[PDB]
């Protein structure tokens, strides 16, 4: 039994929250709302797609435009390619933090059903995943 | 020996161009202009702050193409949670610098922007 | 009789790639599979009705390149105020179809898709 | 000189507001708020635009990302492409509404100093631009 206002998809409970909140903390207020608790994490090819893609579509006001995701880039470097055009690899980097995007999102056109990667201190509302209680 | 035209500095040449281009463009015309020629390479704060010294051509608040592309797909990912990613989710974007502090901004490959081009001697 | 694995739509022939490149590698890429190919172009809905039978392989609820690029930096502009328009300006986007309602949706032609190609040459 | 809360440059008067409206709401709105005001209009090539982006980044509050401007698309068509890449013409079309993106705003980043076609629709706080009192 999933806790009240929280959806059930395949073993697990889901919920969408319109509060807005840069990435990382989004993440920590998920682990604070159930034991278990993250930012949704999505099978792509599977319909935990569409059904966390529809939890979004049927309760985000209709102004925003992304909802952050569980997924992120890895990679500690503020770019990811190891080397520059001519072969040459990259160690020195002096990279604008603001155009870093390493936060992903679900992003409304196409239905909340497709990712991109945002500035990660951007603030935008997001869906939580947990076990069962 | 680098042909007129093209500067240098500690054994590689440099050269602004005051062309508008895509960076595969910008990327490709590099090549073609001199025998292993690229968009150039940032190896040092202070190649960047020599490079910054050939921008004289150029309108300001604009950014200049180095050798930097697809920057994000190139990228590993990971779930906060227990689950495994599976290995493009990104836009292709690229590197461009700001010769007023030489900083780097990330930006869509698509933009028209001014280049250098770099090569070994 | 079109080439192997195209298929055929009154006189046309066209053929979906599961390939993911953004809107001008795919147009090049069709250029380069058949003299005269290019992106898709759909005159009717007909012909869309048709070629989403051919994109069963791509991700669901995804779209695929269609022949539209740069539909923002092809316009007129104008300020409220009346003073003349200075013509870089705006985003670079394109058209990319979702077969299953033959919707068009307007991207960055930065964003990487399937796509089809086309050609009655 | 200029009415209190609007900034004077070049002898006119700026002022950036944090209320939410469409673009064409925010333009409907500057012409009330003073005889002859507009959005504002950007002589990219002089220190307007400096002083426009300067304005917004001090006065603004929110983590907005946009402030609308006065420049449109004037074209009635969805979008400008009037041939295919195949040298065909465009009749036939079927383009999503909320993708049209007509109205241009300043971004947040590298300054407000760099434009952005929107969705008109959309809500974002704006700059108006009058003649001196
Ligand atoms: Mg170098
Ligand atoms: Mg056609």
């Amino acid at each position: 039994d999933c806790p009240s206002g929280w959806s059930s998809y395949e073993g697990n409970c889901y919920k969408f929250f319109q509060q807005k909140m840069n990435w990382a903390d989004a993440e920590r207020f998920c682990s604070e709302q159930a034991k278990g608790g993250h930012l949704v994490s999505i099978k792509i090819y599977s319909k935990e797609k569409d059904f966390v893609g529809d939890l979004v579509t049927k309760n985000i006001q209709s102004s925003d435009l992304y909802a952050w995701i569980g997924l992120r880039v890895e990679n500690k470097e503020k770019q990811c390619s190891s080397e520059w055009s001519d072969g040459s690899s990259v160690s020195y980097e002096n990279v604008v933090e603001r155009t870093v995007k390493k936060c992903f999102a679900l992003e409304k056109d196409l239905g909340f059903v497709l990712w991109i990667n945002l500035y990660c201190a951007q603030k935008n509302p997001f869906v939580c995943k947990s076990p069962p209680p | 020996d680098c042909p007129p035209d093209w500067s240098s500095y500690e054994g590689h040449c440099y050269r602004f161009f005051k062309e508008w281009m895509h960076w595969d463009d910008a990327e490709e015309f590099c090549t073609e202009q001199q025998t292993g020629a690229h968009l150039v390479s940032f190896q040092s704060k202070e190649e960047a702050d020599f490079v910054r010294s050939l921008t004289s051509e150029m309108l300001k608040g604009d950014v200049v193409w180095i050798g930097l592309s697809d920057v994000w797909n190139k990228c590993r990912f990971e779930w906060t949670d227990g689950m495994e990613f599976d290995y493009l989710i990104a836009e292709y974007e690229c590197v461009a610098s700001k010769p007023t502090n030489n900083k780097w901004w990330i930006i869509p490959c698509t933009r028209f922007k001014n280049f250098v081009c770099e090569f070994q001697a």
